[PDB]
Formats: C-alpha cells, structure tokens, sequence
C-alpha cells in the first residue's frame, strides 16, 4: 500500500535539539531543526556511520546519502558528499520508510516532553505539551501532586507516592471527593492553555512573523 | 527558435569527438569519445523500452561551441536525455543502462565478466545525484576527473529551473548529428533564460542577468563571483545591489551553519580552481559579501566574513 497510511510525516518545528544515540541509529534533531538518522556499524571496535537519511522539518524532503568502511562515527552528523538522493515524503520508497520511522516516533516522542504554553495558577504549574492534536497536559501542583494527561492515559500521582491510572470517566467521576477537585483544576487549567493555544495561533497565522510559541505565563508563588 | 551555422557546428563535430580519459582507482583508464557514449547509451535506453525523447548537449560545452572563448572553461559536458521516469526500476534500471554500456570498453572485458556493477562502480563512476521529489524528477551519474574534466549524465523526466545565469542557459539539441550518422545539417540550439538573442547577446558581450532570482539555490552566490572573476559585469546597476542582496540572503539560508558554508567553500575552491587565483576569487567574495549586507544581518555575516578571510590567509599561506 502507502507510506502516508502508516505514518504522517514528522513536525520538526520549535523544537529544542537534541541527540539520542540508540543501539542501531543515532537521531539528531539538528540545530536548523532538520531531523537526521545516521545508521552505525560496529567495525574494528570503531563505530562507523553507514548512511545517512536528513529530513526537513516539515517531514516532506528526504535526503539519503552514503560514504565511500565509511564516516568515523561523529559527534554532529557527517556532511553531504557526492553521492546523495533527494525523495519527497511520498516518492521515499520502501527500503527507507522503517528508518524514517525512527525518526518520526523520536520526534512524536521529543514533541511529548517539549512545553509549548507553561501556565502557573495559585494551585498548580500547568504544561501543555507541543504535540498537538491531543496534546499531553501536566499538572505539577506545588502541593507535590501529579496529574498527567494524554490521549487517554491520565496518571494521578499522590502526595504519598500511589499513583493509578484513569481511563473512561466511569473511572473519572468515582474519584473521592479530594482528588475529584485536583481533576476540576487541571481540567479548568486545560480548557484555557487550549484556548489560549487556538487564540494565539491564530494571530500568529495573521502576523506571520518570529514564532509566537512557546509561552509563559506566571510567576510561582 | 534559433539555428546554428557552420561557426559552431564545427566545434559540435571538435567537442563529441574529442577523445576522453577516464581514470581508474587498481583498474585501468578509459579512452571514450561521447558521440561512442551518446550512441551505446540510446541504444540500450531503447532496447529496455523507455522513450529517449531529446538528447542535448549542455553546460560548458554548449557555452563554448556558441562562442570559440568567452573565458568559462571547458570543464563541464553535460548530456541531457528527456526520459521518462515514473517508477523507481527505471531510475534502477538507468543506472544499468550506463555500466553496461561502461563495460565494453577493454580487450580482455568480458574476459572479466565476473565484475559485479557495484565493483565496476569504484573506479568509472565519481558522483551519483538521483532526485526524485513533487517537482523534480532526474538522475545524474559523473565519471572521474583525473587527467581531463568530469562527463556527466543527466536524464530528466521534470526539472523546473535548469540554468545557472544567462551565460550558461544553452543547450544543443543533438537530435540533428545524431540522426546524420558543409556537410553538415539544421542544429537547433536554446536557451533556459527565454528570448535566445537577448542570452547569446549576455553570453558573447560577457554580461550577468537572470530575471529569475526567485528560484536560485542557496550557492548561486558562488557562481556569481565565478563569473566577477573572469570579468563579467551586470546590465541594470537599478537592481545588481538588490540582486547581491537577495542571493546572500538566500546563501545564509541554505548554508546557516559555519562548517557548512566552510565546507562548500573548500569543495568549491577544489572543484573549480586549477591553476592562487583561488585569492583573487575570495577577495571577489569578501567585497560582495561585505557591501551587499542589510545592517541588521549583524553577527551572522560576520563569522562568514571572518570564515572567508581566514581561507584567503590559508591560501596565501600556502
């Protein structure tokens, strides 16, 4: 079949770069934040970068290119030689779409843990999460409590240290009445991160101008 | 919608005859003449069904047999196929079209049949371009440049802009010769930049114009000063600040890290300079890109300045 029907392709943009080295890869989400994996073997006990697929931030542009052994393995990825191939996200042919794939969920997972609007209440440290739609909400209260929200994961990680995991609102509803009002806080802080999100976005989308996200908003106490 | 007489028609039969070497890296050199690649590489374009719609000589080459020396330097000879290219095997299937064609070309070869196309890659085949996106749709393969310059091939399918300035727009169309073999017949040439007299004016007055800068890769700076060097002028003072302008900026956009803009400028200053002349070329580069700067763009010019004149320090060192 498609690519397109496996996995949309990755949002680079706002994000802070970072490097994971794992066993097989090493992604980068480079400075111009341009996502990049370097494939690796073990040679000699050296590590050589083997080939090196480079996407733009907009997930649309593939840039595969290979050495002439290989690259010694660096610290920022080898550049360009002669020997490159350019693909948009759809003409990427199949050999290819599991490594994008590394690279898609590294930056599904880095938008997860990347604040877009930081929000303090009188109760709580509210954090919208970059990756939008459904975008992860925590809830770090002064109190020392913990509510995080997902897609339909919500932990909720008490002063003491029990921390359950609600799911339907069956669940949601029979909370005791102490936790109940936590849930209304964060649930009330949600609606206007969300709010505020839509609203400046689109006056960004107006202006078009130096990037309007993220946000902070408040002092802790 | 111009024709070619006699004048350059000469230097057509001089430069498709011209023997070539291609050197090996353990494997011995090539001696090829292009008419021999143009022919053997058609030929089994055709026998594996995929139209060989134009062939077209481009790039240097076009540019000196329009004009016998306008002071650009043989160095590239660009062959252009329009061919189709819809699905991956053929771009896979290109790459074989080449390499056997390669193979017949020794005494003892296919003696050595039992040399894998990967392994005859090592030596006969120096860079590999294959682009594949929305837009634009084309594989290049280039042969070593050792003692000669670098033969490319390029086939198209869809390219959106194909020329650098003015001067290098042309392109001849071979199907002409080619269907040949004053004894010579209706050779169409062209350009990429439109009107052809208004081109071949620029290119044979040694002029700079391109009414397209819209559309430029972040490099196009380089080639500008290329040309500064070997004394072109511009045409309209009304706009060639604001040109200068717009090409640096798009150079710090396709560039925007130190050793990205340090490493083009070394490949550039290797490709293209044979023979300390590389000093004159990065003074030509220190001034456009010191003037042509909006004052806002601050410290990000700065590093490229102080980048370019630590390479001119390093050159005159050496």
């Amino acid at each position: 079949r498609t690519l397109r029907s496996i996995t949309s392709p990755l949002v680079a943009h706002r994000l802070k770069p970072i490097r994971q080295k794992t066993k097989k890869a090493v992604v980068s989400i480079l400075d111009s934040e341009e996502v990049c994996v370097e494939l690796v073997k073990e040679y000699a006990s050296q590590e050589y970068v083997k080939e090196v697929l480079q996407i733009s931030s907009d997930g649309n542009t593939i840039t595969i290119y290979y050495p002439n052994r290989g690259f010694p393995l660096a610290d920022r990825p080898p550049s360009p030689t002669d020997n490159i191939s350019r693909y948009s996200f759809d003409n990427l042919p199949e050999k290819y779409w599991r490594k994008y794939q590394y690279a898609s969920r590294f930056v599904q997972l880095v938008r997860s843990k990347s604040p877009k609007i930081t929000y303090f209440t009188r109760y709580a440290k509210c954090i919208l999460m970059e990756n939008s739609p459904g975008a992860d909400f925590e809830v770090w209260f002064y109190d020392g409590v913990k509510i995080h929200k997902t897609e339909d994961f919500i932990q909720v990680i008490e002063k003491t240290g029990k921390s359950y995991t609600l799911k339907s609102e069956s669940e949601v509803n029979s909370l005791k009445e102490e936790i109940k009002m936590y849930m209304d806080h964060a649930n009330e802080g949600h609606r206007i991160c969300l709010a505020l999100e839509s609203i400046i976005s689109e006056e960004e989308r107006k202006t078009r101008s130096a990037p309007f996200f993220p946000i902070i908003i408040g002092r802790k106490p | 919608f111009s024709v070619l007489n006699w004048d350059q028609v000469s230097r057509l039969h001089e430069v498709l005859t011209e023997v070539v070497p291609i050197h090996g890296r353990n494997f011995p050199t090539l001696e090829i003449t292009l008419k021999d690649i143009v022919q053997t590489v058609r030929s089994r374009l055709e026998e594996a069904g995929i139209k060989v719609h134009d062939v077209r000589l481009n790039g240097s080459a076009a540019g000196h047999v329009l004009v016998k020396d306008n002071g650009l330097g043989c160095k590239d000879l660009d062959l252009i196929f329009h061919v189709a290219l819809p699905t991956e095997a053929e771009f896979q299937l290109v790459r074989d079209v080449v390499l056997c064609s390669l193979l017949n070309f020794l005494p003892e070869g296919v003696n050595k049949l039992k040399i894998s196309p990967v392994t005859l890659k090592e030596a006969y085949v120096q860079k590999l371009v294959k682009v594949c996106t929305d837009t634009d749709r084309w594989s290049l393969i280039s042969l070593s440049n050792k003692n000669g310059k670098n033969v490319q091939l390029k086939f198209v399918d869809s390219i959106r802009r194909q020329f650098e300035f003015s001067v290098d727009s042309f392109q001849i169309i071979l199907d002409s010769l080619l269907d040949f073999y004053h004894d010579h017949p209706t050779v169409i040439g062209e350009s990429m930049y439109g009107d052809f007299e208004e081109a071949f004016d620029h290119l044979q007055n040694r002029l700079i114009a391109t009414k397209n800068p819209e559309e430029i890769r972040g490099g196009g700076l380089l080639k500008y000063s290329n040309l500064l060097v070997r004394d072109f002028r511009p045409t309209d003072q009304e706009e060639i600040k604001t040109l200068e302008r717009y090409m640096c900026s798009r150079f710090f956009i396709d560039f925007p890290d130190i050793l990205e803009q340090q490493r083009k400028l070394e490949t550039y200053l290797q490709n293209h300079f044979a023979e300390r002349s590389k000093y004159d070329y990065l003074m030509i580069l220190r001034r456009v890109v010191n003037e042509s700067t909006v004052c806002l763009m601050g410290h990000e010019r700065r590093q490229t300045l102080n980048l370019i004149s630590l390479l001119a320090l390093r050159v005159l060192a050496e």
